């Protein structure tokens, strides 16, 4: 029931927390705290949209959640989805105010069409996040470029 | 008496000063401030003019008046109380009673180091009643052009939040950036700790400030408003006529029934003349030369008199001269001659949408119609510039618009006169493209100026940030009604059409210059016709369109009638002589009448259009009667031939009949000397009538005889057929035509009621060419503007008091006009007026101005005035001085410098008493119909009478004059009622008297023929006012000809029936009509057979589609009645 | 890269920060921290709307930002703008939920019309803020009264 | 001018604050801080809607406010209101994003109709809160189940 906090010296990455942070460990400014978004792509992670959707699914009853992150990495593949329900209305919610596309994509799978939309929101089946511009959401937003990813919290040197 | 200040001291902020503290008595104002005090605070201008202000303070007060004037100037009472609030504060010799200094600071003279004291703030005790009355007088004033109250601009808040005391509080707060220092007001009608509030008398907006300053308007005030108009009259009868007709019918029916029940219960002189004629013939029957020799003489007289076929037809002279119509037109000339003509275009933008645009600083939504889109205005300006540049050539010379245009400010300004919305931008693309704006607002553009200029089109300076003039480049204002169409109320922004108008010289007295102008017009019409722009639909005024269309359209149809005329004369040729015996005669008969007519007219000078349809169709009378006399003799055959066989068959039926036919015809065309615009064509034909009569006398008979003695077989058959027909007719009459005769009477009755209970003047409807149509369509669509002038010429003008009285007349005329309306707008005038009496007044309160001589030279300014006390007097009366100054103007004098002159006056030397002729004109739109304009003219005459009837004097001396490009043209449609009644009446007497010149049966013949007069007329009227009919200068002539041919018919049937040797009940009648019936089917039938080719045929315009239309219908009805009428009369007898 | 913090004793305004706050300087409660909005008006500053707009301009691609402030001053001049694009739609964004007009204005230049609107948002060219009711925005909101201003952060005495 | 903070040992509820929190009182983690929502129902508190509305009223000029709370209690009676103005438009505002019905109700008075709606927002006349799903608002939201209640803030044992 506690979010891990990474502590780095020169290159010592020890997964600690304040449930350990030795009385010699120095946190002198809040500027030393950073959150980072890392991408989930590479070998064994399919890139084409038909294979990619297998990692996501529609679900109702679960409210979407957002968390900020301050830095991330260049993504080789990003996604940008637009989906009409069978009756023609919109399947994905509009991007909330201040949520912009993931800012550094080599390539964007930007696609549009219609589908069954069997739920209120599209989630990540592996429990990862959809990374937008320094905001990570549990959910896919309409016409908005994302990378798949996860977040870590760090203490940086002075 | 004590002051709190005197003179100006240090700077407060910007260019603004505090006044110097001073607590002594008021000081007599130096004489060099008397102009300022008279202007600003005349209430103080008496005695030693001892005031608590100096000249500097008064100058400062004047300089600061700009913004109150900006918004309140239009309502003098409102501005007056405000000025008094400031005058009392600034200058009152009892300041200390109502002002209390509350803050001060040192003032040091920079050169002397002497200290004085700035009055930094003071408290001003203002009457509660004064403040409320000041607000009351201003609260309805509307900003210059804006549905917003002027107070919304002077109160630091919107008008709905502005109150009396917060208005004064705001104006007096230095925070407003105008007041140099703060004055804190205290409002009380009661003394306050010994202070006596300023409670000066005030003027309401419904009161005059003084003798030369009127109350405020309705638009800018409330008190002086209402009431609207309530003089609408509603008439509507007619049912009465229907009831009467019905009643008559019922009566007839009853009579018939009664008749049915009964049947169930049970001359010498003429002879002598004939004999003489016969004798003559017998003599004549001994030589052909004589006859032909006489014909030859007629060949010459006819052609001879036709010398110089100068038979004119143009231009617009048919209303006839003399009388008032013409005399009135001539008069207006000597005073100015031809006011002028206009070439006018209506322009719409069919592919453009409306648009909105917020105008600073209001920001309210104002929609602008399609043609006021910025780009369409640029495109319309290019059209306009291109029109100005059009040139035509005449001989070897070049004709420009600048040679022929009204250029009111020539030579100093050759600028032509173009009434157009583009003249609000001085016809400049750049000026219109301008737009003072930044990253936040557009403060001024082509919209703001427009909304200002429609309210102040003479302005030489927009009040907005643009500061552009409204005045057109020709030196005068362009009134918005005259350049826009299809808008509601006075919301000129919602216009759906632009109107562009170029005045050009009519040159009524100069033939060589008019031809040049007409050459230019032709190029103008061509330019407009061929102008390519999908964004604009452009449609016409010019001159040829109305003169070229009639002369361009009225041609093709000619081939129609012409053809019909040939096919008809062919039959009438085959009929009798058939071979080459009768043909010759006719051709000569028709020629004789036509040729003789032209000759008879050439001896007096004359010509015309319809004068042709009458001449041709009129010739029928000669052919008809001439075609029956020969046919009758053909049916002859007894113990004689040539000798007595010709005199016994000619001087027996041709003597009486012809003798009576010739007279009845000459009486209709002869007495045609009446008063109107048709006597020419009429008489000429009537004269040609006796001629044609005397011609076929020994010419036809002799020729027919001299030569008369397969073809034979054909003639016999025709004769036989005729005989058979006659027999049939007799049989029909034998049975009993009492029932149908009564029915016929009903038809005539119903016709009289239906024809007498309709009417109409006459409109303009030419073929569907193009140009004419455009002008007609545009006029129908447009509205509000496009004009004519009502105009008065007046004499004397020397008694200051009579001028005041004439001004009251003039102002009263402007009222009624701006009131009299119909449907959803006014009908009478327009309307409004700009004589000059107002110009003089303006000058009295205005200044001088600069005149810049052309091409170069030093500036000249010269003038003066004459106030204060004198100012009011000067304006009130005397006029030589004012007049001689006012006629010479071309540069305003005040905040700008433009042109505001005119014309109409022309005295000699400095004899101002001999001034003529002031002329006021209010242009009113109509373009509804021939009856519409005629109705408006009817009103204007009564208007002229009312004005002249109000205050007259001595015998005669000029009066009202309504000269509108529609009068003289419609002036005829005026006395049309008396004409028809008089024209036909004259014929009724000449016919009844003639038919008695060889009979006089009291009620017999008299009634017989007399009955034909009203018998046929009811038919002509019915068809005219009934079905596809009409009426006008022509239709009137049409009715005349109708009565003519009608007389012809009746005349023959009756002159041989009335007598009846071996007399009987109704047997002798059937016998006579028999020998007369054969001819009734010959000429008549044929004549109709010809019209059909003319009527039943086709054409390329409704013009003749009616003229020759009723002809056939009216002519047919008359013919039918001929047989029936006679039969019914015989029965009655 | 650090927001200045003002420290006041009785009248000593020393522009310090916690990058200096002496070990004798007393911060005993978060109630001692205040943010203040100060107005930019007076001599030289175009008090009239045509001159005032010269300080503002339209720009696209920059997301609006808001920061709260707890106290400000009476403004002699405020502004309240409404602007239609040429096609009639709205040029300025509606005031977001909870953003009300600047609360203390002697006078409001309240104006409405149409203009070119050559950008998504209207900003301050001098880098100042539009002050609303205890919220300062980088941007102008439709029909909402603002004063132009800047923000400071202070430590108040106990 | 200070929000009370409740301190509990085993069962000692002393209404203290940090304006007292003895130098022996232990706050070692932010996880010890909890806010709780308690219900206002029971004897003397009427349950039928006509009697219940007497505790609420419409008011304009006052902006709605929301505060979170982390735990509450089962409610015997909840309310869920939908109200049309006389002109047919909506009288109560829609529930803002993330505001769901009170999660534990024995019974919901769920009612709908039309009424005078003489104000912008419906408030609690006794100054209590409308409790939704772990958010407490000063105001009633359309079609959203609430319990009436109040909030306390506590320090829990380690
Ligand atoms: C007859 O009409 C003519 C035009 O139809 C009159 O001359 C026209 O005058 C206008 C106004 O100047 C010319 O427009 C141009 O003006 C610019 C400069 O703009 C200036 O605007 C005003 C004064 O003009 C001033 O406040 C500004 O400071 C600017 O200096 C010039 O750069 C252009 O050359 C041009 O003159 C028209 O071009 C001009 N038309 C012609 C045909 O020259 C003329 O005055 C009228 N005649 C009489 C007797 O009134
Ligand atoms: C023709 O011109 C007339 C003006 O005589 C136009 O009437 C105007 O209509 C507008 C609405 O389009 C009125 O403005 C209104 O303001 C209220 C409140 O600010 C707002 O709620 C409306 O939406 C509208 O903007 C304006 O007051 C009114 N002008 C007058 C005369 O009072 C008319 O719309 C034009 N229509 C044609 C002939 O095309
Ligand atoms: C304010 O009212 C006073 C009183 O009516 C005006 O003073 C009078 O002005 C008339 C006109 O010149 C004189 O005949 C009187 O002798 C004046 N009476 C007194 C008592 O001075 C005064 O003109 C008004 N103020 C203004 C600015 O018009
Ligand atoms: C109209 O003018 C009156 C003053 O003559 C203004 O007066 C006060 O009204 C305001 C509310 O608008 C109150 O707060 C003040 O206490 C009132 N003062 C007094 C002495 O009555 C009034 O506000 C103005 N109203 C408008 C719309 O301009
Ligand atoms: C009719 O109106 C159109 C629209 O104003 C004119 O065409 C041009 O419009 C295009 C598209 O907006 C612009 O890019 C051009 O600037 C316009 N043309 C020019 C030459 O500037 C068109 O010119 C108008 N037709 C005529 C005959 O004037
Ligand atoms: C039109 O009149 C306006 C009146 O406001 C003039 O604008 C200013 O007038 C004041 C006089 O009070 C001058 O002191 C200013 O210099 C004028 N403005 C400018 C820009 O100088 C304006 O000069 C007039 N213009 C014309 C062409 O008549
Ligand atoms: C009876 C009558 O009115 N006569 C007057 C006469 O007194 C006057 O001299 C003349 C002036 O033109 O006008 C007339
Ligand atoms: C001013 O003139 C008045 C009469 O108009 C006179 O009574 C008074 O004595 C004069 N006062 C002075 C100082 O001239
Ligand atoms: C003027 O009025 C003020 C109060 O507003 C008072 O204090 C002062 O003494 C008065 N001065 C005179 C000369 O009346
Ligand atoms: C008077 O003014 C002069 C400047 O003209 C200055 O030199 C001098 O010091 C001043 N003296 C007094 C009386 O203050
Ligand atoms: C001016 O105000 C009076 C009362 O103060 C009012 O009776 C009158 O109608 C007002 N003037 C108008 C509106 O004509
Ligand atoms: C007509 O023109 C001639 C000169 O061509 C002139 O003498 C005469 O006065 C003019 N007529 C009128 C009515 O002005
Ligand atoms: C006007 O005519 C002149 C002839 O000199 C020509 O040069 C010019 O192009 C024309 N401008 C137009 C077509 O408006
Ligand atoms: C035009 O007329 C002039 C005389 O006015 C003559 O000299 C010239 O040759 C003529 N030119 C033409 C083309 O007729
Ligand atoms: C003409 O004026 C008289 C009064 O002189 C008036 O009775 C009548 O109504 C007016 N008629 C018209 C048509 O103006």
């Amino acid at each position: 029931r506690s979010i891990p906090l990474g502590v780095i010296h020169n290159s010592v990455l020890q997964v600690s927390d304040v449930d350990k942070l030795v009385c010699r460990d120095k946190l002198s400014s809040t500027n030393q705290l950073r959150s980072v978004g890392l991408n989930l792509e590479g070998n064994g992670v399919a890139t084409d949209v038909p294979s990619a959707t297998k990692r996501w699914g529609f679900r109702s009853g679960v409210p979407p959640k957002v968390v900020n992150y301050e830095a991330g990495e260049w993504a080789e593949n990003c996604y940008n989805l637009e989906i009409k329900k069978p009756d023609g209305s919109e399947c994905l919610p509009a991007a909330p105010d201040g949520i912009r596309g993931f800012p550094r994509c080599r390539y964007v799978h930007k696609v549009s069409g219609t589908g069954p939309c069997a739920g209120d929101f599209a989630f990540h089946k592996e429990g990862a996040f959809f990374l937008y511009d320094r905001l990570a959401s549990t959910v896919i937003y309409r016409g908005t470029t994302f990378a798949e990813g996860v977040v870590a919290f760090l203490i940086l040197p002075q | 008496q004590s002051c709190v200040w005197y003179g100006e001291c240090g700077i407060a902020y910007g260019d603004k000063r505090y006044n110097c503290e001073y607590s002594g008595p008021p000081k007599p104002l130096p004489k060099d401030g008397y102009d300022l005090v008279q202007e600003l605070c005349p209430g103080f201008f008496f005695g030693n003019v001892s005031l608590c202000c100096d000249v500097r303070q008064l100058q400062t007060l004047k300089d600061n008046l700009q913004l109150p004037l900006q918004f309140l100037s239009r309502c003098p009472s409102c501005f007056y109380n405000l000025l008094n609030l400031f005058c009392e504060l600034t200058c009152s010799p009892r300041q200390s009673q109502f002002l209390n200094v509350t803050a001060t600071e040192d003032y040091v003279d920079p050169v002397t180091n002497q200290t004085k004291t700035n009055v930094k703030e003071l408290q001003y005790y203002v009457g509660q009643s004064f403040a409320n009355a000041m607000y009351n007088a201003c609260r309805d004033v509307e900003a210059p052009s804006s549905n917003d109250k002027a107070l919304g601009l002077l109160c630091g808040k919107d008008a709905d939040a502005c109150n009396a005391t917060n208005w004064i509080e705001y104006m007096f707060n230095k925070d407003n950036g105008q007041a140099p220092f703060t004055i804190t007001p205290v409002f009380s009608d009661f003394p306050v700790h010994g202070m006596e509030p300023m409670n000066n008398a005030t003027k309401g907006c419904d009161e005059s400030v003084d003798e030369v300053t009127a109350p405020c308007s309705c638009q800018d005030c409330s008190i002086v408003c209402g009431p609207k108009p309530q003089p609408p009259p509603p008439p509507a009868p007619w049912t009465i006529l229907g009831l009467d007709a019905m009643y008559v019918i019922m009566w007839i029916t009853y009579m018939a029934f009664l008749l049915v029940f009964f049947g169930a219960f049970f001359a010498f002189e003429g002879c002598l003349r004939r004999l003489f004629t016969r004798w003559g013939s017998f003599c004549v029957r001994n030589p052909g030369c004589v006859i032909f020799f006489s014909l030859v003489f007629i060949t010459a007289c006819s052609s001879g008199l036709v010398f110089v076929r100068v038979t004119t037809n143009p231009v617009d002279l048919w209303s006839a001269p003399s009388s008032q119509a013409r005399l009135e037109k001539e008069y207006f000339d000597q005073h100015f001659g031809p006011f002028f003509r206009t070439e006018q275009l209506i322009i719409r933008a069919p592919l453009t949408d409306k648009h909105i645009y917020q105008p600073y600083p209001s920001g309210a939504d104002v929609p602008f119609g399609p043609p006021l889109d910025i780009q369409i205005l640029h495109q319309v300006l290019d059209l306009q510039i291109a029109i100005e540049n059009i040139t035509a050539s005449y001989d070897n010379e070049t004709v420009t618009l600048q040679d022929i245009c009204l250029a009111p400010l020539s030579p100093y300004n050759t600028n032509c006169t173009i009434l157009s919305v583009l003249n609000y931008f001085q016809n400049s693309h750049s000026v219109l493209d301008h737009k003072k704006g930044d990253d936040f607002f557009v403060y001024a553009d082509y919209h703001t100026h427009f909304l200002y200029c429609v309210r102040a089109p003479a302005s030489l300076n927009d009040t907005s940030l643009l500061h552009d003039p409204c005045l057109g480049t020709f030196g005068g204002p362009v009134f918005p009604w005259l350049v826009l169409g299809g808008y509601d109320d006075q919301n000129y922004n919602n216009a759906t059409a632009l109107v562009i108008t170029f005045p050009v010289n009519n040159y009524y007295n100069d033939t060589e210059k008019l031809q040049r102008a007409q050459a230019w017009e032709k190029e103008f019409i061509n330019f407009v016709k061929n102008y390519k722009n999908p964004n604009l639909t452009i449609s016409f005024t010019a001159e040829r369109s109305i003169e070229d269309e009639l002369n361009r359209e009225s041609d093709s149809d000619v081939f129609t009638v012409v053809i019909s005329y040939a096919i008809m004369f062919l039959y009438i040729s085959l009929a009798l002589g058939h071979m080459k015996s009768c043909r010759r005669l006719l051709v000569d008969s028709k020629v004789s009448l036509g040729i003789a007519g032209i000759l008879i007219v050439l001896s007096s000078v004359a010509c015309s259009l319809g004068v042709f349809s009458y001449i041709g169709l009129p010739l029928t009378l000669i052919v008809i009667e001439v075609i029956p006399f020969l046919v009758l003799a053909v049916g002859v055959d007894n113990i004689f031939i040539l000798v007595q066989a010709y005199q016994r068959d000619e001087r027996l039926q041709g003597e009486t009949l012809d003798q009576q036919l010739g007279r009845v015809l000459g009486e209709v065309a002869p007495s045609m000397f009446l008063s109107s615009f048709s006597e020419t064509v009429a008489f000429f034909l009537g004269a040609l009538s006796v001629m044609p009569a005397v011609h076929t006398f020994s010419l036809f008979a002799g020729l027919a005889v001299f030569i008369d003695f397969a073809e034979d077989g054909t003639s016999v058959q025709a004769s036989e057929s005729c005989l058979f027909r006659f027999f049939k007719n007799s049989y029909s009459p034998l049975l009993l035509k009492d029932w149908m005769r009564p029915i016929v009477i009903a038809i005539f009755v119903g016709v009289l009621s239906f024809s007498i209970a309709v009417l109409n003047k006459v409109d303009i409807g030419l073929d569907q060419s193009l140009s004419m149509p455009d002008d007609s369509y545009m006029v129908d669509y447009f509205k509000s503007i496009s004009q004519y002038l009502h105009a008065g010429p007046p004499v004397y003008f020397v008694l200051e008091e009579g001028h005041d009285y004439t001004s009251s007349k003039g102002q009263n005329m402007v009222c009624g006009g701006m009131g009299c309306n119909n449907d959803s707008l006014v009908q009478q005038i327009f309307n409004a007026a700009q004589l000059d009496n107002y110009t003089r007044i303006g000058f009295a309160p205005s200044s001088w101005i600069d005149d810049y001589f052309d091409w170069v030279k030093p500036q000249s300014s010269c003038c003066r005035v004459p106030e204060g006390k004198q100012r009011p007097q000067g304006g009130d009366f005397m006029r030589f001085l004012p007049m001689f100054l006012s006629d010479n103007p071309n540069p305003k004098c005040g905040k700008g410098g433009h042109a505001a002159y005119s014309s109409a006056v022309n005295i000699l030397l400095g004899h101002g008493t001999r001034v003529g002729a002031t002329y006021f004109m209010t242009y009113h739109t109509v373009l509804q119909t021939s009856a519409d304009f005629i109705d408006a003219l009817k009103k204007a005459r009564l208007i002229a009478s009312n004005v002249t009837e109000t205050m007259g004097i001595n015998g005669s001396a000029y009066r009202v004059f309504p000269y509108s490009v529609f009068y003289v043209f419609y002036e005829q449609y005026l006395t049309i009622i008396d004409d028809t009644i008089f024209n036909l009446g004259v014929s009724l007497g000449a016919i009844f008297l003639v038919t008695m010149v060889l009979l006089g049966c009291e009620l017999w013949s008299a009634v017989i023929m007399c009955a034909t007069i009203a018998m046929v007329l009811v038919n002509m009227f019915g068809v005219m006012w009934l079905w596809g009919i009409s009426l006008n200068a022509v239709s009137l002539v049409n009715l005349v000809m109708s009565c003519g041919i009608s007389v012809e018919f009746c005349s023959h049937i009756t002159r041989a029936f009335t007598v009846s040797m071996k007399g009987s009940r109704v047997e002798r009648a059937e016998e006579a009509l028999a020998h007369m019936g054969s001819s009734v089917f010959s000429g008549i039938t044929l004549t109709k057979f010809g019209g059909i080719v003319v009527l039943a045929f086709a054409k390329s315009q409704i013009f003749q589609i009616f003229y020759f239309r009723m002809y056939l219908a009216m002519v047919l009805l008359g013919a039918t009645h001929g047989l029936i009428f006679l039969p019914v009369l015989l029965s009655y007898i």
